[PDB]
């Protein structure tokens, strides 16, 4: 029985934004694998003033949060006959407004904290690091390699939520065929990314992901060099990249529009002002390590950054070991902007990221006369509070195109030939097929997992996109499967 | 039934000031909905403050209202020269709709 | 870097409806895998009349469409007091009866429309057509071959919307141990399936399945036999066949029932008639051949109609070569017919389908009084427009058996032990299990995928039914795993 | 010698995600049927 390892961090006392660097002592024979272990804090956003009625004031992302009068719009200088507007928390409880210390932000994780903790991650011996790699790479060999058995580990590993099921209850239904008891069932979530007042202190898992953590044959010994001189160095992410707000405050608008019928519309629109969320305090920060007792496939990656219309020709310098199967993943540069108010949600996409909103009202039409009875007396629209988002991925690339230095290669393939054709034929089992449409893969062997064999192997990146222009970029990141000969 | 307003105050020039207007019995509940109206002398009486705290476009920021206790009370902070008017307070009852007061003659001195 | 050559069809100008033929040039070595590569065109329904109130037309599949007066019930002829009838869009615009060009109908597409567009393919060499398929071999290799981590791949490239999660905000909840903020998480589609006024142009990526697609070393060569002599022949689906139309206009029902309390129930009954869709130009119509640079297991499929009663016993004499793990599947006539209203829903289901409805009310108690206040003085029943439907597949046999020339082999088997037992432990990792219980598999080996060596091999088909009668027939549908010889 | 719960252990480790709407199917478990409502209104928000 194998054991593992509890080394604690070099540096010690591990801040978010800061670096942290790990070292690898000697107690077992060789080590294979390795996982970064933290605990992250509670987080809750400082306690905040519920605004007076008429005031707007300025909010997060360029938004003018607008708390407007009676009798107008969502703009405060616009008439809207019948509008009454109330504070209301999020579950619908009054707020009272004017009352200093009852507005509280919810809180988020981002989506898939785990990756994001690890931005950047060197491995060093005596300097000269051997292999680098960013979160792309790990969200990129997530939504190609990781299979969809263990997804629900590596969502409990890196701290996403998972669908936990429930069921409602027996119903009336119709059986057609040209009656019968059925439930229906229903998915919620009660992780990390669900807004919460105050979030519990989470357990992040985050593997790492080398060349020699493979296979066990080709695991590096721990004598050949010294252990001293092996250091690991990673770049935490900041606490604002990780932990956003939901807004703890809704405007709630009820509107009567007299007439026949009598509508009465009532809507909410959220009060988001930024908070000062309390400082993450990582505990338990540990490195396991499997030190058990008694050629090689290194991934270079690269990251790039383009903003060309209509041909962009991108040539790299760096590879020159032959190049196994890749992926590359064209994510927009507006996924992990600042600017985005959806970037935690939407930092792990390769794709052009919209919302679809449902806003699902409780129409009732209710007569009062008894005499008249054919057009409703009064009528109801009553919203949700929040309304149902839909992250939809579309398409960043047209023609994705991979030329090499003599022969055409790659050359004008569409973006769905690469993303969902080839993971689907080429890969077996260890391959899947990314949700992510933007995300796709080039191949060059014809066993690329199927066997510890060389089928195949051998340069620029060029897409004829519509996305990319003046103001919208893209930031290019890539995983190959290339072969390294150590000795 | 009726709305009671005291009869006067007087407030030095950028003091602070509370006008308070009260129903004869019961409490000044929001749903009764306080609206404070200003009446310079010689001039038609323009609307300060509708739906106890929201002020029409053209009101000064000065203006402000509440319900304190069971009573509706209009405040002005920095009251400059040209608050020495007629202030009048009105409560919506659901069956005599508006009733106004008596009206406070506000003395800016 | 092997390239994927782009051949261009050899008849040109295809037509939904009519054949469609392949060259196979020389340009590489040898060819492994191919794949057709249509973009189909827009789809939108013409333009029709709104109805004038009272008049009954007739419609789609049989059905008389009928817009009644006030005060009746659906049945125009049948008095129904308070009942007031309106035209609404699907999604509750009004449309103003009597006014033209203000009806349009929404436009489905058939579930997997790559699988139904390939509706019979076949490969000739100087005739004498070595492998011949249909579309119900390729629904039954996606049913139990194709594993769940490429299923959204399969799914993007033949078409199929995939279901996008989206989440709706935090809740109240409860916690009962013998409290906690919870988000809700919903699921919505935008694909092709989903019926919209427009439908995008879309490309379909078929994957062409013979003997020699599985195995690089099983790949004939190009320099065997001439690249002249080798052609494909694809007999492409109907207009109709791929393309479903959508109610685009409601009658929207109010009922006022008088009484205590009294009642308003709203509802919602389609107005279908068939539109003349516009013609479906293919564009991009290419062959991608992978001719990368420098014994078999040839499938044996064939399609049988049969309509006897409790006991259907049906001979075969193509099948003469040795016969490996088997997939049979019974699909019900009705699915595939034109009669049926869900034909493009329900077609790829090898079982008797059936519609499960939500039709889920609004409702809402008023009561005026503040006097009685028991028994609330109104009520409301807001129903949505479109209901829900579920189809369900009821299985399509009771007991399955196949009898060999002398010993019994397969007797009186259940469907559930040759579905659902018989996926599960037989195949690997390779063949699932199909959530069709109709479909179903017949096993002659014990390693079917585990090891690429024959350790098993060899013949009627009977069912002992219940569906199967006068006016209700069925056809069954085979794949075999069988093994030819090539030299 | 096993029980049920060895069953429900080698369930939740060893059967395959791809194989277990068979085994939901074999032991007589409720497999979720899948249905569509229809067409809605929805918003696109681009920013």
């Amino acid at each position: 029985g194998f054991e593992y390892n509890k080394v604690r961090p070099h540096t010690g006392t591990p801040t978010l934004g800061n670096k942290l660097t790990f070292g690898i002592p000697q107690y077992g024979d060789f080590f294979h694998d390795m996982v970064g272990h933290h605990i992250l804090g509670a987080c809750h956003s400082s306690w905040q003033d519920a605004p007076i009625q008429g005031t707007s004031q300025m909010g997060a992302h360029g938004q003018l949060q607008t708390f407007p009068r009676n009798g107008y719009d969502w703009d405060n200088q616009t008439p809207l006959e019948g509008a009454v507007y109330t504070l209301v928390d999020p579950f619908g409880r009054p707020i009272v407004p004017g009352t200093k210390n009852a507005y509280r932000n919810l809180v988020y994780y981002c989506e898939y904290p785990g990756e994001r903790l690890y931005e950047n991650v060197r491995f060093d011996v005596n300097g000269n690091s051997l292999d680098e790699y960013s979160s792309d790479v790990t969200t990129l060999v997530r939504k190609f390699c990781i299979p969809g058995d263990k997804m629900t580990g590596y969502k409990h590993l890196v701290g996403q939520e998972v669908s936990v099921e429930g069921t409602s209850g027996p119903l009336l239904c119709n059986i057609h065929d040209l009656l019968d008891i059925r439930r229906n069932v229903h998915y919620s979530c009660n992780g990390p990314q669900t807004p919460k007042y105050y979030q519990p202190p989470l357990a992040l898992w985050i593997k790492l992901r080398f060349w020699f953590n493979e296979n066990v044959n080709l695991a590096i010994p721990s004598v050949s060099i010294p252990f001293g001189e092996r250091f690991i160095t990673i770049k935490l992410a900041s606490q604002k990249d990780l932990v956003n707000e939901f807004p703890g405050l809704f405007v709630r608008q009820s509107r009567f529009i007299a007439g026949r019928p009598s509508r009465r519309n009532i809507r909410f629109k959220p009060w988001f002002i930024p908070g000062v969320i309390n400082e993450i305090s990582l505990t338990n920060n540990e490195l396991y390590i499997n030190n058990l007792f008694v050629l090689i496939r290194v991934h270079k990656t690269q990251v790039t950054h383009t903003n060309n219309n209509h041909h962009d020709e991108k040539l790299m310098s760096a590879l020159k070991w032959p190049i196994e199967y890749m992926f590359i993943g064209l994510k927009p540069t507006w996924n992990i902007s600042d600017q985005n108010p959806h970037q935690h949600r939407d930092w792990h996409k390769f794709g052009h990221v919209v919302n679809a909103i449902m806003q699902p009202t409780h129409h009732a039409e209710i007569s009062f006369q008894d005499r008249d009875t054919a057009l409703p007396d009064a009528c109801s629209s009553i919203s949700d509070i929040s309304p149902v988002t839909y992250p939809i991925t579309l398409p960043i690339i047209k023609n994705i195109s991979v030329t090499a230095h003599g022969i055409n290669l790659i050359d004008k393939f569409p973006s769905k030939f690469c993303s969902s054709y080839i993971p689907f034929h080429y890969g077996g089992n260890a391959i899947k097929t990314p949700d992510d449409p933007g995300a796709m893969m080039i191949t060059f062997a014809l066993k690329p997992r199927e066997e510890y064999q060389p089928s195949g192997h051998i340069f620029y990146i060029s897409w004829d996109t519509d996305y990319v222009g003046s103001i919208t970029t893209a930031d290019l990141v890539v995983s190959a499967s290339a072969i390294n000969f150590l000795l | 039934q009726t709305v009671i307003q005291e009869p006067a105050m007087s407030v030095s020039p950028g003091g602070t000031v509370t006008l308070t207007c009260a129903w004869s019995s019961g409490s000044v509940t929001t749903s009764n909905y306080p609206s404070w109206f200003q009446q310079t002398p010689g001039q038609p009486p323009r609307q300060l403050i509708y739906n106890t705290n929201s002020r029409p476009t053209g009101v000064p920021r000065r203006f402000s209202g509440k319900i304190s206790g069971n009573k509706a009370a209009l405040t002005i902070t920095g009251a400059q020269a040209e608050d020495e008017a007629d202030y009048f307070c009105g409560l919506y009852k659901r069956s005599a709709n508006n009733i106004f007061g008596g009206g406070t003659h506000l003395t800016v001195l």
